[PDB]
């Protein structure tokens, strides 16, 4: 089905300690493909996936140059929002931005996006019409006027509906063996008695790509989020991801308690029960 | 401004068996701000050769970082991750568990 | 409204001379750019600056130094003038990181001629030619032509002026001044223009016709010992009247 | 040769469409521009286009195909005031140099509805020692070859326009000083039609 | 491929 390309940008200011940090990172689905960190040696955009080093010198030079302008808008934005919010200079403050685009299973344009946060809360985002802004506060409005008179949205729409989707597919078919794979979960179940009265059943799901998975626990008939302990989906660090879900069972009822696994690599949604 | 406490999970890339080369992960997520201090521990002594991923965020703007080290487990060695953030009164230690 | 201004329009330099071309920009842009333009290679980048304070070089940096103390002003200096710097120079401004539409704008240009010997500068002689008797007695229209001749550099501006006021309404001036003897690099120039009117406009003798030519040469604070009259920036005009035929 | 643009000159008469082309080589280019530069002045931006398809703005229409890397510009319904050279320019980002093409020169020839090709001789008002041969009113196909010597100086072909008869008419001029030269053999290095009026 | 035209807030 769907694919996406998303770029995440983080700029954090360092009072008394000079220039802000800037990290940018490029994803296609849940695969990191490029990075730039203001701290690392090179001071270029560097590759992070094998299917992208086959881009030539002119890709690398350009990427590096735009990631610096990104760096520079951010560097200035730190002191602009310090200004807007009349904040003290002695405080470290965070700016994040992510833009990107979704495409469907024909690879044609679905959704495009561009949000901005200042200290971890929405500042202004591009609406889904790619025409109009959502300033979160009253300082933030000044940016909205600035961006409306600088025709920002129009340049962004052009990118999101064009260059963003044109490049996603270039990436998607360069890394055909990597990105268009779907990796089935290696399903698994453990049983550990806590005291003498209770026991914990744990549905494991390992070695899957992509990171979209849902595991729901369920007794007898209808389901349960009244006893679900779910961990956040975590990377194994080899491209695949991991998740568990658990329950506090009254003992003897483990026959009618059932686990439910949904994914993209699972044709029929699999169902296990402790045996 | 927002501050969020990290969620720390300490685990292995493959199922653990004593004598197989493997990777021990400490994944910290859900935090804010980015300034986080994370080291890995082989019986309490700090592990030097520890890589980490590039900083990113989730939909709610919270950061995530995976920290990982090549290791070979035994029955006797105790592994743990040590995180420190502003949200903590003192640094956290989360001990690695085999079936977790 | 302004856009991108640059003084001067025209310049003659001798070899070794220093001159600084100035350029300015109303619109709050960050990215400015000097560019020379030439017949053999179109536009070439000299130097550019992507913010106030900072500057970097282009494809032809060499010979030209640049600075950017303010957002607004981006002056180009040529420290020692050289005959290979003879060109048209274009200021060019671009918004950069500050806002609004990728579009780059352009100054109106500075034509610069760098010559080895300053004795080569000549003003033009201007003549007005009266329409042929064969033309009027056939088409009932009347072409006045105007030769501007014997000038270096090609730094001129023709204008026709009837009865006191400037006509645009019947004129074709030549696009480019012609090399009179295209052997020399200091070869002088010639430029023609046409003005056509009706037969009854031409034959009314209250109608005064003048070809006007603004030449751009030496300043008045320049040393000049040679037996010729000093070729300063001046206007040479020719004229004719209406003929009662 | 990063932006290869159409060579020139491209000659079209009034009413015609004058399609221009430019191809570019950086794949990751993001804005595309057409400029207009009348001889002697500065390039003036006429068309910016930012994504695939056609962009319309009166008589101009730019097209963009990023897949085959081609920017076009068609000038629907030509005036003679469209005679210029048209520079295609392409950029990657806010800070990446704008890449100009070389230029295609466009000449809009005018409509002579009923020509009569004519050569005339003009004396001056006072005292400059050369006379003038105006060659005028002719067919828009006619060349004016300057290939004699450096004794006889000829101009190029130019177009005048009066707001009176709506009378667009072609001309060229030849002249020489210390000479034995006249008007009936001043353009016999060129193709003049067999109904040209020489004066007597 | 990154956006070409970021603007200050």
């Amino acid at each position: 089905g769907s694919h996406s390309m998303r770029y995440f940008f983080t700029s954090v200011s360092r009072p008394g300690r000079g220039e802000p940090r800037f990290i940018a990172v490029g994803y296609v689905d849940d695969t990191q493909f490029v990075r730039f960190d203001s701290d690392a040696a090179s001071q270029r955009m560097e590759p992070r996936a094998p299917w992208i080093e086959q881009e030539g010198p002119e890709y690398w030079d350009g990427e590096t140059r735009k990631v610096k302008a990104h760096s520079q808008t951010h560097r200035v934005d730190l002191g602009t929002l310090r200004g807007y919010y009349n904040q003290s200079e002695a405080g470290s403050h965070t700016v994040q931005r992510m833009y990107g685009c979704d495409v469907g299973s024909d690879w044609r344009f679905l959704r495009g996006y561009h949000q901005y946060a200042y200290d971890g809360k929405d500042y202004i985002a591009l609406k889904e019409d790619l025409r109009s802004w959502t300033a979160a506060d009253m300082a933030a409005q000044t940016t909205k006027h600035k961006w409306e008179a600088a025709h920002v949205a129009e340049q962004l729409r052009a990118y999101l509906e064009g260059t963003c989707v044109e490049w996603l597919r270039r990436y998607l078919e360069n890394g055909k063996e990597t990105l268009q794979r779907t990796d089935a979960p290696k399903t698994h179940m453990t049983h550990h008695a806590v005291s003498d009265h209770e026991a914990t059943l744990r549905c494991w799901a390992l070695s899957f790509y992509p990171a979209e998975i849902t595991l729901t626990w369920q007794r007898d008939g209808e389901d349960q989020t009244q006893d679900t302990e779910l961990v956040e989906t975590r990377p194994a660090g080899d491209g695949t991801f991991q998740k568990w879900a658990a329950v506090v069972v009254p003992s003897g009822q483990e026959q009618r308690y059932t686990c439910h696994v949904q994914h993209e690599g699972l044709p029929k949604p699999l169902t296990l029960r402790w045996e | 401004m927002i501050q969020r406490t990290p969620k720390i999970q300490v685990y292995s890339r493959h199922p653990a068996e004593n004598g197989k080369s493997n990777f021990l992960n400490c994944y910290v997520s859900g935090f804010h701000p980015s300034d986080i201090e994370v080291d890995l521990l082989k019986n309490g002594e700090r592990i030097e050769k520890v890589e980490h991923s590039d900083l990113s965020f989730s939909k709610d703007w919270s950061f995530y970082l995976l920290y990982y080290t090549e290791f070979t487990p035994t029955e006797k060695d105790e592994y743990a991750c040590r995180v420190n953030h502003v949200t903590l009164s003192q640094p956290k230690i989360v001990k690695w568990d085999r079936d977790m | 409204n302004a856009g991108v201004t640059q003084t001067p329009k025209f310049q003659v330099l001798k070899t070794g001379q220093s001159m600084t071309l100035q350029c300015a920009q109303d619109m709050n842009h960050e990215y400015m750019s000097w560019y020379r333009q030439d017949p053999g290679m179109g536009l070439r980048l000299i130097h550019y600056s992507v913010g106030a304070g900072i500057t970097d070089q282009g494809e032809v940096p060499n010979g030209y130094n640049v600075s950017r103390s303010t957002t607004e002003d981006f002056p180009l200096r040529l420290l020692s003038a050289a005959p290979s710097q003879t060109s048209v120079y274009f200021c060019a401004s671009r918004p950069g990181l500050a806002g609004g539409r990728p579009e780059q704008y352009f100054g109106p240009g500075t034509r610069l001629t760098v010559t080895e010997d300053l004795k080569n500068v000549f003003p033009p002689e201007v003549a007005v030619f009266e329409p042929s008797e064969a033309e009027i007695s056939h088409t009932q229209k009347a072409t006045l032509v105007c030769l501007a001749t014997g000038f270096y550099p090609d730094h001129v501006e023709l204008s026709w002026w009837v009865n006191g006021k400037e006509v645009h309404s019947g004129v074709s001036t030549d696009p480019q001044p012609l090399k009179e003897q295209p052997a020399l690099n200091d070869s002088r120039y010639a430029l023609s223009s046409r003005l056509r009117v009706s037969a009854t406009f031409w034959q009314n003798p209250r109608n005064h016709f003048r070809c006007q030519v603004q030449f751009y040469g030496l300043s008045e604070n320049d040393e000049w010992t040679q037996d010729r009259a000093k070729p300063v920036t001046q206007i040479v005009s020719a004229e004719a009247w209406g003929r009662a035929d | 040769k990063e932006v290869e643009q159409n060579s020139g000159p491209l000659s079209v008469p009034e009413g015609a469409i004058a399609s221009l082309n430019c191809t570019y080589s950086d794949r990751g280019s993001q804005s595309f521009f057409w400029y207009r530069q009348y001889s002697g002045k500065s390039p003036e931006l006429i068309m910016s286009i930012y994504s695939n398809g056609d962009k319309e703005d009166g008589r101009f229409t730019a097209q963009l195909n990023k897949a085959s890397q081609y920017v076009s510009l068609l000038i629907r319904d030509s005036q003679p005031s469209d005679s210029a050279t048209y520079l295609c320019a392409v950029t990657t980002d806010s800070w990446g140099k704008l890449q100009f093409g070389a230029g295609t020169q466009v000449v809009v020839t005018p409509d002579i509805q009923n020509p009569d090709p004519a050569v005339y001789q003009l004396r001056d008002s006072k005292s400059s020692d050369k006379s003038v041969c105006l060659f005028t009113d002719f067919d828009s196909q006619t060349n004016v070859s300057q290939s004699k010597d450096s004794d006889v100086y000829i101009t190029d072909k130019t177009v005048l326009d009066m707001r009176s008869m709506d009378f667009k008419s072609n001309s060229a001029v030849a002249w020489s000083n210390k000479s034995d030269f006249a008007c009936a053999n001043a353009f016999n290095n060129s193709i003049i039609p067999e109904d040209t009026f020489f004066p007597s | 491929l990154l956006f070409g035209f970021p603007v200050y807030v």
